[PDB]
């Protein structure tokens, strides 16, 4: 036909030479599965001119082990598209392992794997891995395994042609943060169909028929499709065989068809054939309920029980992974079986939907190892483990190390009985033993010898606490806080070892609640172990139990639950009791001191100054205070005369209010040659539940004093010449010295503080005739200019 | 010390009113109320 | 010393910090003790520091679910104690803890009990092996006293042990290859790992430990090795440790990282504790100069000694110059499952300068007296003629005398025609180091005048030199 | 020749098989025989087609 | 990298020579 060309032909396994893999020239669809591997003396010259063109679906699964020689499968199967699963290879439906040669993987036709997931592991030199997007071709994406190949190191390199070039015509696809195009091979592109569109797309997008899968030649046509969803018929794709009848979930046949294979498989006992019957209008090669079938090939409902038993080869089968399961569709077990699913993905699902019509169990079960299986309720309609065969020790339920196992079955809504045998549990971390208390009320074992072997502290690292405590009372203090919890006892007191009170710094309402875990102080909850309260009498005298935790943090917001801690016994029962997760905060307190107080002479007005938030605010920091003290000079200062021996050239170096959030002030109004005490302080809150401290000088004169005065001169007589100064004013005025010179290189004099004060003291003495001159220095504390002009005079003695 | 006081005074609240016992030792809100 | 404690009541039930200081420096206690510890952090040094000094506890001692104990290691100078019925069932020593590892290391010392049974129940991580010491070394050995599935189950008794082969050091850097070990399949080894500390030499394993995660112990990680076709030639595994102290010796020791099984388990092996010298090396902090001037010609300095000493800390070198002005196990473990499976399946039968010797410190010989200088200091670890030393600076001047600057010499003024007169002065001669009076009136020479040709204070350098008495002359009408 | 597990295990059965192929025909294992317990050549020899 | 390229490579093979991150990755680099 258009849409498959070729035959369908059953699985294949081409082993040991490539001669033999002259079977898939003509082949269109497998039935089955195709196994290609251990052909360790072929190379790549003998694939130079081998190719499978016609080759479009395959129904279970493909594998390839250490096929020597081959580098890519995109010459081998360029038109591959549909991979559907029907029977899987441990969970996997694509399987490539230990190809030693191969480089790329090829496949770009396939577009969608209908069940399974795919591991791709240990080649040693394949790479354009990353560059596939498996979202799109599984329609779950999680699960897949890949690992190990030459992609994973080596800094492997995939150059995806179009985009990369320029010349676009290569998708671009999604990663959580690094979009980037996606490809095969460097010159095959994976196809990416428009969201609109499971069903496939044409060259240019266009949405294919509803029934087409991954691809068509031409859109919205029944026909012409590539590989057909649900069922396919001559050359069109149907959503449901009319009436033909479904056949291996893939093709519609007629009654003929089936016959034969009836016919075939009485006439050869095979031990590869199947009696295929007709049923519920489907062709099936077994048809619970209808077991008995007429001369015709369509099975009838039974009259009594007719349950298919189904019996294990050596009496024990190890469900190990979805294709173990698999193989118990439909099935009563004439065996024990072992439940044994490793590794970190979850299949309840598939373990239900194969295992979940299980209604009765010849010999033992026995669960070891599981680590994902959270519950065993996939077991949807398990209801008598007869235990006619026990494990070792005469047990008939056996569970051991399943490191997530949680619940066994919904007790309330299931039913269970075992005939003989004891009850084995150890290691299993997470079962809690009311559970496996309810499963031994549920189960029978009470009603004869008991002396089950349940190892007490099962339950561990997991929450079993089936009781409240309520807090009857607390206080917050900014430190410490009081937490009375109701009084809580057992049947017998005597059971209550204390209470363990657990609490952390939580800052946020959102919290996990306890399950079990480590005491590292990183994260866990802080523990105190508590006392027991005392036992007088009646509740109404004997006083609530209680604690007053200490050392807090104020302000913050802490969880403090509660729990109890209790007796364990397998006489006994409340397996305990724990509070809510409640929330609760010390009270806030007067924060600490500001940090950092720094200053800056950045605008002559005034000093610019910077602060730090308080190490610890004790509270929501909102508010800042500070005061700006203007200092008095000191007092030596106007007085001391430094003209004196020895005596060194001086130096240096209410309107209070609060400010916002803003960590930095500047003031209006100030002198010169200033800068004064700063003292600062922060609030967490009228009621001012509030100083550090810094004193700075700022700018100097910052323009030149050079203070112009009674500089003039007036000749009354001879050391009578009438030369003044005035004070300057405009800075502090901490005048250090006026230079007097008698210009002969000015020969200089120093003028007293206030003695020149008095009465324009301190003036030069016994002139000569002749041109004489000066500038004086009005010297300031830093005196770098405050010369006055040179002026000169005609002596005239 | 201080703690001392500071937390019986908690403990009373409204109600009006050693060192070797809870300085010196282990100290539980069961005993302070007393 | 003795300190012979009591306590009310005797038994005292200690927690992780609080409580512990109360035992602080007791001994012969006369009481008992639960030791209830199962949170906090640094509790192995901290419980030294206060309980580290028991000697001996009469009535009994109990140790119950404590968490981050991993050993009694922090225990032990307890040696003795006064046993007696303080217990049920007549018990002495009661244990009954998630990751205990070991009691005591039974090679080093004995611990006599007068009486009574012993408890241990629940120790996972403790291995039974070593209760099987804890029998022989402990005073109720066999005859007198009666004491295995639940204790030491999460433990593995390691009974292989590696050695190692090859070692190699350097300045900062060690080299270590030990032998090859492979399970009985060789996909079990995950890989070795390799621990190490600084060990100024009879550190073991578990000092300084707990659950809380304050492990001293390093600890890296080696992937095995490339394993190699020829069976009985393979690749010796190593490691090369780096960045490490120079002439410091550390302690070592390898485990082996074995996962799993359901049946026989394999077990793993440890190397015993190796100590290994890191190289010597040339020291380069002589650091933290101080000097000071002692006098015009004494010259004081100390110095820090080196930080990094790199060896044996040999004489100093100073010169001075004169500048005058589980989930991993079971992904491994499910690859080997899966592996298995594949194969279960597809195959089917049919210059001045000094040596100071010892003190870091020095008194340079006379000198000049005011100039400074430029000193050098450099430490050394190696005595031979072929030493190693590798220069801090700082720079000191020596004080002045200040006398000598004054003059004490010629000064007059000399009188010529009428208005013309000069005042000869003399130039101090060897100063430590311009000039300014008359009337007083001021003034200022300096080094461009003096070549041209009442008193004078004659220093620029220092200040309040002495003042010459006043030259008295007439006027020079 | 103790145990053979893991890929030893194709590298020494190929050996033994040389130009013969292994044996396989559709409708405990090898690992159960030659992994968790001794092995020997009288045995891996079955595994190759004669 | 930095001195280690040569430092390290000296110290593990300086008996074998050279040819061109762990002692068993770059004990490969010496011409043994």
């Amino acid at each position: 036909g258009h849409l498959y060309p070729g035959e369908v032909c059953p699985g294949m396994d081409i082993r040991n030479n490539l001669t033999r893999l002259h079977e898939l020239e003509n082949c269109s669809v497998i039935e089955g599965h195709l196994q290609i591997l251990l052909m360790f003396k072929t190379r790549p010259e003998d694939f130079r001119d081998l190719s499978f063109p016609k080759l479009i679906m395959i129904t279970d699964y493909l594998l390839l082990f250490r096929v020597y020689g081959l580098e890519s499968l995109k010459d081998l199967f360029p038109n591959l598209t549909v991979i559907r699963g029907s029977r899987l290879f441990f969970n996997y439906a694509l399987v490539i392992f230990e190809m030693v040669h191969l480089k790329e993987l090829g496949l770009y036709n396939l577009m969608n794997i209908t069940r399974g997931s795919v591991r791709i592991e240990k080649n040693n030199e394949l790479c354009y891995l990353a560059t596939i997007d498996w979202s799109r071709i599984l329609d779950s994406v999680e699960d897949n395994y890949i690992v190990l190949n030459k992609d994973d190191n080596e800094e492997c390199g995939d150059i995806c042609p179009g985009t990369a070039k320029g010349k676009t015509n290569c998708p671009a696809t999604v990663i959580n943060g690094q979009f980037v195009e996606r490809c095969w091979t460097h010159s095959h592109c994976q196809k990416v169909c428009p969201t609109i569109c499971s069903h496939g797309c044409t060259a240019e997008g266009l949405c294919c028929h509803s029934e087409c899968l991954g691809n068509c030649s031409q859109p919205d046509d029944p026909t012409k499709c590539v590989a057909c969803r649900n069922f396919y018929l001559d050359g069109r794709c149907v959503e449901t065989c009319p009436p033909y009848y479904h056949f291996q979930d893939w093709r519609c046949v007629n009654f003929s068809f089936c016959q034969d294979l009836h016919h075939k498989c009485k006439n050869s006992r095979r031990q590869g054939c199947h009696q295929y019957v007709i049923h519920n209008n489907k062709c099936i090669p077994e048809c619970s309920g209808y077991t008995m079938n007429s001369s015709n090939l369509l099975c009838t409902p039974c009259l009594g029980p007719c349950p298919k038993v189904c019996h294990l080869l050596e009496g024990e089968k190890t469900i190990d992974s979805v294709t173990s399961a698999q193989e118990l569709r439909g099935c009563v077990i004439n065996g024990s079986l072992i439940i044994n699913i490793r590794g970190g993905n979850n299949l309840a699902a598939e373990l239900e939907a194969n295992l979940g019509l299980i209604e009765e169990i010849s010999g033992y079960l026995k669960i070891r190892r599981s680590y994902a299986l959270v519950s065993l309720s996939f077991f949807r309609k398990l209801r008598l483990i007869r235990g006619e065969t026990l494990e070792i020790g005469n047990y008939s339920f056996y569970a051991l190390d399943n490191q997530n196992l949680r619940q066994l079955w919904d007790w309330s809504k299931h039913n269970l009985t075992i005939t003989q045998g004891k009850l084995f549990f150890h290691y299993n971390p997470k079962l809690c033993l009311s559970e496996i208390h309810k499963m031994e009320e549920v189960s029978g074992t009470k009603g004869r010898q008991e002396r089950n072997d349940i190892a007490l502290k099962n339950g561990d690292q997991a929450s079993c606490e089936n009781e409240l405590l309520k807090f009857s009372y607390i206080r917050t203090s900014f430190d410490k806080i009081l937490l009375r919890w109701e009084p809580y006892w057992p049947p017998d007191f005597r059971d209550l070892l204390g209470f363990m009170l657990f609490y952390k710094e939580a800052p946020y309402q959102n919290v996990t609640e306890f399950d079990g875990q480590d005491a590292c102080g990183s994260n866990s909850w802080t523990v105190v172990d508590i006392d027991p309260p005392l036992r007088s009498n009646d509740p109404k005298s004997q006083n609530h139990p209680g604690w007053l935790m200490r050392g807090l943090k104020p302000w913050t917001q802490y969880a403090i639950f509660v729990k109890t801690l209790v007796t364990f016994s397998d006489e006994r029962r409340t397996y305990g009791a724990k509070s809510d997760i409640i929330y609760v905060q010390t009270d806030a307190t007067n924060p600490s001191v500001p940090l950092d107080p720094i200053s800056v002479s950045n605008s002559s007005s005034q000093i610019i100054l910077k602060w730090k938030p308080p190490s610890d605010p004790n509270g929501n920091i909102t508010h800042y205070l500070v005061f700006w003290e203007r200092q008095a000079e000191d007092s030596e200062l106007f007085e001391l005369d430094y003209c004196l021996k020895g005596l060194k050239l001086p130096s240096r170096t209410r309107p209070f209010e609060k400010v916002v959030n803003k960590e930095s002030l500047v003031i209006s109004g100030l002198r010169h040659f200033t800068g004064y005490r700063i003292e600062l302080q922060a609030c967490n809150q009228p009621e001012e539940r509030c100083a550090a401290y810094v004193s700075a000088r700022t700018m100097p004169e910052a323009k030149a004093d050079d203070i112009v005065g009674p500089v003039t001169h007036e000749i009354f007589e001879n050391n009578v010449v009438h030369l003044m100064w005035q004070e300057p004013k405009e800075p502090n005025g901490l005048i250090v010295l006026y230079e007097v010179s008698y210009r002969d290189e000015e020969l200089h004099l120093c003028v007293s503080r206030k003695h020149f004060a008095l009465e324009r003291g301190c003036r030069l003495r016994g002139l000569s005739p002749g041109n004489y001159s000066v500038r004086i220095r009005a010297t300031s504390l830093a005196g770098n200019g405050s010369w006055t002009e040179p002026t000169y005079f005609y002596v005239t003695d | 010390g201080g703690e001392l006081v500071d937390t019986l005074q908690f403990v009373c609240g409204d109600r009006g009113f050693i060192v070797e016992e809870c300085c010196f030792r282990s100290c539980d809100l069961a005993l302070l109320e007393t």
